[PDB]
DNA sequence: CACGTACGCGCTGTCCCCCGCGTTTTAACCGCCAAGGGGATTACTCCCTAGTCTCCAGGCACGTGTCAGATATATACATCC
């Protein structure tokens, strides 16, 4: 009566897997021992990370018209939102570029 | 028609901050980290990933140097930039120290 | 060479927030270091945590004070909220 | 009127002019402006609140109403501040 | 009435109900002896009761 | 490499605000209750739950064929000189 094999990110409600966090948390050298709802909890924590960049990146490439999301999305979405730009202000992030913003002494006379 | 000093300036200002391509050249570079790798030990073969990953730390490390520089120059009532901005700016930061 | 990674979820998130918005590889891998990178913070914390405690076992109480203490300010209010639940919901099943 | 409250709130302004004062002499500052104290009762705060935030997150892990000093070396070490003579 | 919905708020602790309409809500309940011989003197001894 | 001009730097004035000193206040500090709760250990008991093992099945990865939308021509009707 091996009920359809049910998992555990279904079960969850979450699309993030499970028993992978579960296999890298046993294996990870962290505990010896690890509970059952710490990995449901930690890929839920981790999708609402990704899904929150994943928007704010998807809006960015919308106000670039584009359709497809590259490096330099990503890198305006985490430094425009402030909460991500002080969650990844020690990361650095490849072909990104820079915020534009220039001083505003070094602008010109009117 | 000669233009003023400084809108050429502030043109690549916008134009390069826009941008993400790496402004150093691929060559330059590789011959700098292998002649900087080369005195650890020799007989270093390198991955060209691993060379392009050097590279775009560089641009990262380089750049916020040059923001804090500009800074370091801007509280000193200046709008060019000096190596006594960049001493100051890495001091503050920790590297100097 | 099975080559593990975060790919189809990651994606399927983004089809989940935008479903008409494609990714290129690039930014695929930057998201997978991104979630490699959390994954290994919000772990690493949790095991000082249980290491300071005296507790030889990981649970749910451990991974929320990680985000409470990783994830900064409305952050991590959100992000213990919606773990909350979903253990909430896997209570009711399993 | 006898009338006042039982919590004060001024507290941050009984970190005085001369503490500050002598913080500066202590970091080698010879003159001293007067906007100086109210930046750096606000910086104080600010710094404070984060130390003082993470070490109630690490006692309310262990079901704690009462803030020990490992707490609070815990608390700096996580920031990168780490502190010697208290952990043990 | 204040100081018995006090002396009920203070021993069966209610620090919502102890909170309610106070702009800050400050309010300590350590020393519950303390606090219950407060109660006993005078409401007016604890702060926004007035 | 040539030109040219903008800005870094030096000098001077000026005024203003911070420093030094004297005097007065005031609260930090040390030493005291007064009882009560919080928390660190030591020892003990119990029970739930996570590791371990075996077995199996479907999710993920790879590969491949197709398929509907987007792009580029082929030919026919309307129209200017």
């Amino acid at each position: 009566t091996r009920a359809k094999a049910k998992t555990r990110s279904s079960r969850a409600g979450l699309q993030f897997p499970v028993g992978r966090v579960h296999r890298l948390l046993r294996k990870g050298n962290y505990a010896e021992r690890v509970g059952a709802g710490a990995p449901v909890y930690l890929a839920a924590v981790l999708e609402y990370l990704t899904a929150e960049i994943l928007e704010l990146a998807g809006n960015a490439a919308r106000d670039n018209k584009k359709t497809r999301i590259i490096p330099r999305h990503l890198q305006l979405a985490v430094r425009n939102d402030e909460e991500l730009n002080k969650l990844l202000g020690r990361v650095t992030i490849a072909q990104g570029g820079v915020l534009p913003n220039i001083q505003s002494v070094l602008l010109p006379k009117k | 028609h000669r233009y003023r000093p400084g809108t050429v300036a502030l043109r690549e200002i916008r134009r390069y901050q826009k941008s993400t391509e790496l402004l150093i050249r691929k060559l330059p570079f590789q011959r700098l980290v292998r002649e900087i790798a080369q005195d650890f030990k020799t007989d270093l073969r390198f991955q060209s990933s691993a060379v392009m990953a050097l590279q775009e730390a560089s641009e990262a490390y380089l750049v916020a140097l040059f923001e804090d520089t500009n800074l370091c120059a801007i509280h000193a009532k200046r709008v060019t930039i000096m190596p006594k901005d960049i001493q100051l700016a890495r001091r503050i930061r920790g590297e100097r120290a | 060479t099975r080559k593990e990674s975060y790919a189809i979820y990651v994606y399927k998130v983004l089809k989940q927030v935008h479903p008409d918005t494609g990714i290129s590889c690039k930014a695929m891998s930057i998201m997978n270091s991104f979630v490699n990178d959390v994954f290994e913070r919000i772990a690493g914390e949790a095991s000082r945590l249980a290491h300071y405690n005296k507790r030889s076992t990981i649970t749910s109480r451990e991974i929320q004070t990680a985000v409470r203490l990783l994830l900064p300010g409305e952050l991590a209010k959100h992000a213990v909220s919606e773990g909350t639940k979903a253990v909430t919901k896997y209570t009711s099943a399993k | 009127a006898k009338r006042h409250r039982k919590v004060l709130r001024d507290n941050i302004q009984g970190i005085t002019k001369p503490a500050i004062r002598r913080l500066a002499r202590r970091g080698g500052v010879k003159r001293i402006s007067g906007l100086i104290y109210e930046e750096t009762r606000g910086v104080l705060k600010v710094f404070l609140e984060n130390v003082i935030r993470d070490a109630v997150t690490y006692t309310e892990h262990a079901k704690r109403k009462t803030v020990t000093a490992m707490d609070v070396v815990y608390a700096l070490k996580r920031q990168g501040r780490t502190l010697y003579g208290f952990g043990g | 009435d204040v100081q018995t919905e006090y002396y009920k708020n203070i021993l069966t602790k209610n620090y919502s109900a102890l909170t309610a309409g106070a702009k800050g809500g400050h309010f300590s309940l350590l020393n519950i002896m303390n606090e219950l011989k407060k109660a006993s003197n005078h409401p007016y001894l604890f702060d926004n009761a007035e």
